[PDB]
């Protein structure tokens, strides 16, 4: 498609290599998301790799889905499907801490979610807060696939050095090969953050991303000891430095021993899949669009593309981007 | 810690 077909409403966001907008699809007056990207940042098959996990994403409730895909001289578009809900990075500037409860139940979908990527040979790579969105009804999906490693087969390992400093797994510091144990650690910096309302490393929310990762490498992580035995030991479970001995991560019964925990103990899991188990809490929507459940610092920006520079433009192989265009069916 | 997390800030921006 293009551009014009769309009206341009607000901006909502900045991802990790997009810039995210409202939109409405003029000649239906749907509603959905878009993420705009510079072709100035992509040109490894990363086009291939982000359509891959599209269409992934049509087949799973927690991730969120492609409607389509077109594109200008300077940008790549893609139409997705818009979340009202906010983001938990959101949920928790707002609701400061949640109870056991809250983590669990976001913890089950996100280890669906995760655990169906990994089963088709995809690293997710930017589990945090910021990427983890609320439906309307108050069920998650998970959104952003720009870090995203596909393709990955059984012993398969990757090197790339990426993802949030936050919540980068040892392995990755310690410059290792790795695979989806990353997600699971990442996971595990997720929900420790959930519960304690804080980041288990001191200077994240209190300076060099070098001493994070040293942080992160050396301090052994404190649980706030008012959480149950239970949350404490998925905790140190998935906060476990060694990936080799991590939960979630062996090859054959990793996603079982998740499964198996005392902490998730208290969870139907295919009802949970089946979005048949009832949100603990219900995002209020304002009816302006839900717009309220996003951060000022976007909703309060000119919807306005910035013009490109002929400079760059000319200068940016438009051959590495044939055959974009698409519809979802 | 009332800034607890800053969107975007000290070790949240993302990086490859
Ligand atoms: N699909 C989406 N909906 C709402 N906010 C988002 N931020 C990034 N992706 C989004």
């Amino acid at each position: 498609l293009g551009l014009q077909d769309f009206d341009l409403l607000r901006v909502i966001g900045r991802g990790s290599y997009a810039k995210v907008l409202l939109v409405r699809l003029k000649k239906t007056d749907r509603i959905y998301a878009m993420r705009v990207v510079k072709k100035e940042l992509v040109n490894i098959d990363w086009v291939q790799t982000e359509k891959h996990v599209f269409e992934q994403a049509s087949n799973h409730p927690f991730l969120v889905g492609l409607h389509s895909c077109f594109q200008t001289e300077s940008r790549l578009f893609f139409v997705i499907e818009y979340v009202n809900g906010g983001d938990l990075m959101f949920h928790m500037q707002r609701q400061r801490k949640l109870p056991e409860e809250h983590a669990r139940f976001y913890s089950a979908e996100i280890s669906l979610a995760l655990n169906y990527l990994h089963e088709r040979g995809i690293i997710y790579r930017d589990l945090k807060l910021d990427n983890v969105l609320l439906d309307s009804e108050g069920h998650i999906k998970l959104t952003d696939y720009g870090m995203c490693k596909e393709g990955l087969r059984p012993g398969d390992t990757t090197s790339t050095f990426c993802g949030t400093p936050n919540y980068i797994a040892p392995e990755i510091l310690r410059g290792e090969d790795y695979g989806f144990s990353v997600d699971w650690w990442a996971l595990g910096v997720l929900m420790f953050e959930m519960m304690a309302g804080r980041s288990p490393f001191d200077i994240v929310g209190s300076n060099t991303e070098d001493y994070l990762f040293q942080v992160i490498l050396e301090k052994q992580i404190r649980i706030p000891r008012s959480l149950s035995v239970k949350a404490a030991s998925v905790l140190k479970s998935f906060l476990n430095k060694d990936p080799k001995e991590r939960l979630g991560c062996h090859p054959q019964t990793g996603f079982a021993d998740i499964q198996g925990h005392p902490f998730f103990r208290n969870v139907d899991w295919d009802m949970m899949e089946q979005k048949q188990v009832v949100p603990p809490f219900k995002p209020n929507i304002s009816g302006e669009f839900g717009l309220d459940n996003f951060d000022s610092q976007f909703t309060n920006e000119p919807v306005q593309l910035t013009p490109d520079d002929d400079d760059i433009v000319r200068k940016i192989d438009q051959s590495e981007f044939e055959g974009f265009e698409y519809i979802n069916p | 810690p009332v800034l607890a997390f800053q969107r975007e800030g000290f070790g949240r921006q993302s990086m490859s």
